[PDB]
């Protein structure tokens, strides 16, 4: 699959976003190639192996 | 005596790329390692409000 | 100055795990459609020719034509292909199934992949993958050839035991190597169309020339420039054991036949040689002159 | 791409210095070797090392004979190189006396052992064969590590001298009466059926035809003789299959004014063999035919 | 007349102009320096430079679109004429030879027994067989057929646009990625219909392995022999396992309809034919995204043709029965205005 | 004699570069056409989206997708040709507006390119065949201004960093600005100032006249294409072609039992079997003509 | 069809042969009545003997 | 000796005409066979003239043709032409003298002129009473169907009747391949078809004692079981059962 947890690290730019119709839905109708959602706080940004 | 007039050609046009208006939505980047580079892939963090 | 080549691009992405496959056949024949420069991977490799119908001589016939290609070094985004040349030495990936000694004269046919699994599966990629022809000395090519037509001759007869037995052994080749069983065209009770035709083009120069030969060897007979055609007005009997004391002094000839259908049935006769010759003569394509250790890589003078 | 760039003359190797000069001049380092210069840089010729047992040396120290490999059976021995000399003595064309002569010298069981392995196989003999080319540079030991050439033309080392294709005269023939000023060289084995065996007749026949179905044609002009014993063989066995009567192969070309006769001088035995000069050689395959 | 009715079905290629629009950044692409290799014929050297070109999308939705602007002509004839069978399956021939005899010489189709390396070509496989004809006055020309039952509906299902299988097939209902499900929608007729909530408005198309399907069905028809260079116009509704194939999320959906959804057909020769593919520009077909199929003027009589040709401007796309005999409006008023407006 | 050949092969040489170098700029211009005709939904795929994007605040339930499909079809039979049947120019201002109002801001735009004089910023380009573009002249010319656009006037680059070096060569992959992570990370701080692809390129930039149009505040590019294609041998991408399968019943039969009639006043059939049961069908050609299917 | 042979439910495909066997869900009984008066126009027989 | 030359430059005799060195310029890359290969050839010997003979036989020319050494003429000029020997394996173009178009992929040969019938090609080059008659190049089916048709030809001619044979001959001359049509220049039996008729009959008689029981049996077996549009016209062939 595609290493996340690089990106909730690695300091991101932070840019406007927009997407017609929200976030979620965008997400869950498969416009993007790869994507991965959590709901609590996922604690796999915090192990670094 | 059959007379041959002027002899003419065809003068061509050039056209460029960046001066047309269509590279309006382009964002033209050179980079000479392309040929190496497999894939380039952009990130996303965006929360929900 | 750099050496020509050809370049070919893939539309699906690739991964890093992917483009690790590509190394290892940087050395192997690619066949191509057609000459190029720019190719995508479309049309790259042998698996835009794959039919459910259309069987190995589909294959064979349009492999043929294709522009024999090895791959010379992978760029991750790009792929050079080299158009071999001939009269000069390329290295090529030892692709089939058997070994090769030096002094082999190769040859490329369709993959004949058995049914149970071995190594076969390489480079899946987006419903599409790199299917690559055998490289085989020419005589296990010679041998492959007629097993597929045997079996197809006999593709219309396995209600019998005796066929059905004598098929299996046709289907196990024995060579100077490993063992590898050949894939049996007969499916579904039916014959593919390919080797139907073939066997059509065999069945009928084998039978259209029986009752022709007669009206044409009887009147070169009397010359005697030659002397084996009276030898050969008797070879025509196709009797396998000594006359009887019956019927045969003379070779069967075709009676009365109307002026102009024997026009027709001899130029019939040459249409079929036509369809068989795609398998009447296969032809070298390499001429391998050393072998590297293990069998893996060897260094053929090209030709064709 | 500049306009200078296309104009610019083809270059030649030879004017840009070595590789490895090109390297130790960026480097400055000076080994022992002597890598000013290249040799056997300049060579068309293609060529492959096969070693061969010293059974199988003799008549093959004179650069120029051919190297026919044979496959016989037995996984252990899988191949074997025979000499177009070698193959002689099974032979039917040769002469009783020079093949008594030449069978006397190949007194070796690594020799006799391709005598018994042609004996052995029931399958025609043109099936077992695949030449090789031509012997140069004998290796000349306790086992011969032969050169032979696969394409281009045989010559020294240096370009020295021009080694020369060497032919045992009664294999050597010619059908026509007026040479051309280029012909080629091939190579035919013609079977001529018998009871107990076909026997072998082993021909080389250098002509100026080119095209194969002249070639075949002018062919079986001599060769009828062993064409019609094949036909008779065919009707007067039944459930016997007997294929091809003679076969061709391209080996090469030579100029025909070249060719000319000499002998081999081997153990103090003279050999009489024509001898084609320049012979470059240009593989072809075996082609069947009745 | 016999029992059965026919539903040709008819595809019409109508060249057009588009006009995109794009934001500003929308794509970059990244390029690096061209590089020239070099080949040579001996007689002359032809020079080839290669150029690298990727393009990192830069926005989130769709920053771009299209819209059809402008019909100028239209290509294809928009006559009937049949599609003849007889050379897209050219193998076929009934076992009797007398009847098929005189089947060819009464439907018009004949073969000469010269066993032209050509006609073994083409019993064989392709050969294009139809080697187009004197004067070609109007364009490119083609319609299918399908058996149907007398006792269609029509009001319900050839007034309106919709499928003519005769069972509705868009899989932009069926659950995402649901082939267990997808696969009751298309063909299981104990389970209710879409648009219209009958089990099957035809039969012998909207079955399983009906005779509709086994004929166009593409799966199917590999199996008998066929010619593959004549296009159907029928077979994207038949081609089952591929749009069984095609249901995923909506925006999957929508990227497969901008890359596949092309149906490449050639444009020089009389009839359509597929070309060598994608070599030409590529012909967008939008029934081929909702499966279905739009209704164009069709009367059963002369005397209600009149009526429309009298009638005002209006009048094309009102249907209209008596007794017997219909007329069916065009859905989209392309003969009022492609033609009139010129 | 021979010093005229020996400079006409020059000048042949410098003719067939020449060209090369100007097929290649408008192959460049092909490349990315092709790409955004590939990456351009229609426009009613785009306005459907923009009209529901309120209600599908999660993955679409099983009635909204029954929703949208239905506004799809609507939306194709009645936007399929535009200047076809419609020249209204409310209408056609409004749906041109409406084209721009669709389409999605990118991630990353550099206020200093493409700026018009006099303050004005450009959003995006719209691109049409000559006989499109020539239509919307007569019906906008209230709008479209010639303007003196800035345009970048150099393409960009992308140098690799020294560090960049080794995370190809040890891990095959390569961040950008690798240098910046490290001292962001070290210092703590969340954001980047720029994401790299901003950082690179048009530095230098040039002046170019182009017409523009106000699209409610939006500044849209208006650029025809076919002067790149005069005399080429390249069908142009923006001109398509657009299929229709129809279809037509031939033959039914309609119910005795149930039968009724509407316009019966107009028409008069005779009164005979042949005008009672249906056996063909009437149609007309590409030119009104009345055609006949037995 | 789907006879029931020995313990099989083996399928049975059948020629229909005369235009009667389609079902009168698919050919109505008013419908061959039609059909028979144009078979009665065809030969001049409308008003029938 | 000297080894055979690759370039070889060939010298006219007869004055040449400011129009006629011009049809040899648009003549270049052409495929024009010598049978010398000297380095400075004649131009008697350029082309197929000069084997044509009072026999007016079309299969000598196909035979004598083969023999000849194929060269592809360069660089053309007054005074000189330039014909190379072409290497094997390597790239040329090839112009296009015949009417036959040539598809993609298609593989050639070279046989000698097939006239179209009621035209011919006005410049000849003929001068001095030496016409420049040049080999067609052809694509192979082509090629393959004239040969076929010449055989077929000389194997009806014997044991039947001369008149039967002017009917046949009228016809198997004429070749419409690829849209065009064709006819051989006066064919004619003789020892050149004699010795093929020969090798023929014996090979295709020497195939009839080699099928195997099954491998004749193969299309009754077929057609018994199987029938489809090939096998129709097989079943034609096949005389009674």
């Amino acid at each position: 699959m595609e290493n996340w947890s690089a990106l909730e690290l690695l300091p991101k730019v932070g840019i406007p976003t927009d997407f017609l119709t929200h976030v979620k839905t965008s997400a869950g109708e498969e416009m993007f190639e790869a994507l991965r959602i959590y709901y609590g706080d996922d604690p796999e940004r915090y192990n670094i192996h | 005596f059959e007379a041959i007039f002027g002899t003419f050609c065809n003068r061509l046009e050039w056209v460029y790329f960046l001066t047309s208006g269509l590279a309006a939505a382009a964002h033209a980047i050179k980079f000479h390692d392309l040929n190496k580079l497999t894939t380039g892939k952009m990130l996303f963090h965006v929360q929900v409000p | 100055a750099m050496e020509a080549n050809i370049f070919c691009t893939f539309d699906h992405k690739l991964s890093i795990a992917d483009v690790g496959k590509l190394t290892k056949l940087v050395a192997a024949v690619v066949p191509i459609p057609q000459r190029l420069h720019l190719i995508k991977h479309y049309q790259l490799g042998l698996h835009q020719f794959v039919d459910h119908t259309r069987g190995y001589v589909r294959l064979r016939g349009l492999l043929r034509n294709m522009t024999l290609t090895l791959m010379r070094r992978v760029e991750g985004n790009q792929i050079l292909l080299h158009v071999p040349t001939h009269g000069l030495l390329y290295t090529v990936l030892n692709t089939g199934p058997v070994t090769w000694e030096k002094g082999d004269a190769l040859c490329v046919l369709p993959p004949l992949f058995h049914g149970p699994l071995a190594r076969e599966n390489l480079l899946t990629l987006g419903q599409w993958e790199l299917v690559l022809p055998w490289i085989v000395p020419m005589p296990l090519a010679l041998e492959i050839n007629q097993r597929l037509l045997i079996m197809g001759l006999f593709s219309l007869d396995r209600s019998y035991e005796e066929v059905k037995a004598a098929v299996q052994q046709l289907q196990t080749i024995t060579f100077r190597d490993a063992t590898f069983t050949i894939p049996d065209p007969v499916i579904d009770q039916h014959l593919l169309i390919d080797m139907k035709t073939a066997c059509l083009s065999m069945s009928m120069v084998a039978n259209l020339a029986s009752e022709l030969t007669m009206t044409y060897v009887r009147k070169l007979a009397l010359e005697d420039s030659s002397m084996l055609l009276v030898k050969c007005q008797e070879l025509l009997m196709r009797l396998d054991r000594e006359r009887s004391v019956g019927e045969p002094r003379t070779p069967a000839r075709p009676q009365h036949v109307s002026p102009d259908d024997e026009i027709a049935r001899l130029s019939a006769l040459f249409v079929m040689l036509r369809q068989l010759d795609d398998l009447i003569r296969e032809q070298v394509v390499f001429t391998v002159c050393d072998v590297s250790p293990d069998n893996k890589s060897a260094t053929c003078i090209f030709k064709g | 791409m500049d306009a200078r760039a296309v104009a610019k003359r083809p270059r030649d190797p030879a004017d840009e210095d070595n590789e490895l000069v090109t390297a130790l001049k960026a480097k400055r380092e000076v080994n022992t070797i002597s890598v000013r210069y290249l040799y056997h840089a300049d060579h068309q010729a293609l060529t492959a090392r096969f070693f061969v047992p010293e059974g199988l040396v003799e008549f093959e120290a004179q650069p120029g004979a051919l190297l026919i490999r044979m496959e016989t059976g037995c996984d252990s021995p899988r191949h074997l190189y025979i000499s177009l000399y070698l193959l002689g003595i099974r032979a039917s064309n040769v002469s009783a006396s020079t093949r008594c002569l030449l069978e006397s010298v190949y007194t070796a069981s690594a020799a006799r052992a391709a005598l018994q392995w042609l004996d052995l196989g029931p399958h025609l003999l043109h099936r077992r064969l695949e030449t090789l080319g031509c012997v140069k540079t004998v290796s000349l030991g306790i086992t011969s590590l032969l050169t032979c050439v696969m394409r281009g033309y045989l010559y020294n080392t240096l370009k020295t001298e021009v080694f020369a294709l060497m032919i045992p005269k009664d294999m050597y023939l010619t059908w026509e009466e007026t040479r051309g000023r280029l012909q080629y060289v091939y190579l035919i084995i013609v079977y001529d059926y018998d009871g107990p065996e076909t026997r072998p007749g082993i021909y080389v026949l250098t002509s100026s035809i080119a095209h194969w179905q002249t070639l075949v044609d002018v062919a079986r002009g001599k060769f009828a003789r062993e064409r019609c014993s094949f036909v008779n063989r065919r009707i007067t066995r039944p459930r016997q299959i007997p294929l091809c009567t003679g076969v061709i192969q391209k080996l090469g070309w030579c100029l025909a004014d070249d060719i000319h006769t000499s002998f081999l001088v081997h153990k103090e035995l003279k050999l009489s063999v024509v001898r084609l000069d320049n012979f470059s050689v240009e593989l072809g395959d075996f082609r069947e035919f009745v | 007349h016999p029992g059965f009715a026919l539903t040709a079905v008819r595809t019409d290629t109508f060249e057009v102009d588009m006009l995109l629009y794009s934001g500003k950044s929308c794509t970059s692409v990244i390029i690096n320096n061209p590089i020239v290799t070099k080949e040579e014929r001996d007689i002359s050297t032809t020079y080839h430079v290669t150029q690298n070109i990727n393009t990192v999308d830069m926005g989130l939705g769709y920053t771009s679109n299209t819209c059809v602007a402008y019909v100028n002509r239209v290509r294809t004839d928009m006559g009937v004429r049949v599609q003849d069978l007889f050379r897209v399956f050219p193998m076929n021939v009934y076992r009797h030879d007398e009847v098929d005899r005189w089947i060819r010489h009464a439907a018009g189709v004949e073969r000469p027994q010269l066993l032209d390396t050509e006609t073994i070509s083409m019993l064989t496989f392709g050969s294009m067989s139809e080697r187009n004809a004197a004067a070609t006055v109007h364009g490119q020309k083609a319609a299918c057929e399908l058996i149907l039952t007398p006792v269609t509906m029509d009001v319900n299902y050839f007034k309106i646009p919709n499928n003519p299988r005769g069972r509705a097939s868009c899989m932009l209902a069926v659950d995402p990625y649901d082939t267990e499900a997808a696969t009751k929608a298309i063909y299981d007729h104990r389970e209710a219909d879409a648009q219209t909530f009958a089990a099957t408005h035809n039969p012998w198309a909207s079955q399983a392995g009906c005779l509709s399907d086994v004929l166009y069905n593409t799966r199917h028809r590999e199996r008998l022999g066929y010619n593959s260079k004549f296009y159907s116009p029928c077979a994207q509704y038949f081609n089952t396992e591929e749009i069984i194939a095609a249901n995923k999320t909506l925006f999957k959906t929508i990227d497969e309809y901008l890359l596949r959804a092309k149906d490449c057909i050639r444009g020089d020769t009389d009839t359509q034919y597929v070309c060598v593919e994608g070599t030409e520009q590529l012909i967008e077909n939008p029934c081929r995204l909702t499966q279905e199929a739009l209704p164009i003027l069709s009367t059963t009589t002369l005397a209600l043709m009149e009526t429309k040709l009298k009638g005002g401007a209006g009048a094309f796309a009102t249907s209209e029965t008596h007794f017997g005999n219909y007329v069916v409006g065009e859905i989209i008023p392309l003969q009022q205005s492609m033609l009139f407006n010129s | 004699l021979d010093k005229i050949l020996n400079v006409e092969a020059m000048h042949t040489v410098l003719r067939a570069l020449k060209n090369t170098a100007d097929a290649m700029e408008r192959g460049l211009i092909h490349s990315f056409l092709q790409t955004l005709l590939r990456k351009a939904p229609p426009y009613f795929v785009v306005q459907t989206l923009v009209e529901n994007a309120t209600l599908a605040r999660q993955a679409l339930n099983r009635i909204q997708r029954s929703n949208i499909l239905q506004s799809f079809k609507a939306k194709m039979l009645a936007t399929l040709f535009l200047l076809n049947r419609t020249r209204d120019r409310d209408y056609v201002l409004k749906f041109l507006t409406r084209l721009a109002e669709a389409a999605t801001d990118s991630i990353l735009d550099n206020p200093t390119t493409y700026t018009t004089s006099s303050g004005a910023k450009i959003s995006g380009v719209m691109v049409s065949t000559a006989n499109v573009m020539q239509i919307i002249m007569s019906l906008l010319s209230s709008h479209i201004t010639k303007e003196t656009v800035s345009a970048p006037a150099t393409y960009g680059n992308f140098v690799l960093s020294p560090e960049n070096a080794v995370t190809a060569i040890s891990y095959h992959s390569i961040l950008a600005d690798f240098n910046s992570y490290k001292a962001h990370l070290t210092s703590g701080q969340p954001h980047l100032p720029n994401d790299s692809l901003s950082q690179a390129g048009a530095h230098s930039l040039t002046p170019l006249s182009m017409d523009v149009i106000r699209l409610g505040e939006k500044t849209v590019i208006m650029e025809n294409l076919r002067r790149v294609y005069k005399n080429t041998d390249t069908k142009d991408p923006l001109e398509r072609n657009v299929d229709l399968t129809f279809f037509f019943p031939v033959g039914l039969y309609l119910p005795e039992d149930r039968g009724y009639t509407t316009v019966e006043s107009k028409v008069k059939l005779n009164d005979t079997v042949r005008n009672a049961l249906p056996t063909t069908a009437y149609l007309l050609n590409r030119d009104r003509a009345v055609q006949k299917i037995d | 069809t789907h006879c029931q042979e020995n313990s099989e439910t083996v399928a049975l495909c059948t020629p229909r042969i005369v235009i009667g066997n389609l079902p009168d869900g698919l050919a109505p009984g008013p419908f061959h009545e039609l059909r028979t008066w144009e078979i009665m126009e065809h030969m001049r027989l409308r008003p029938p003997p």
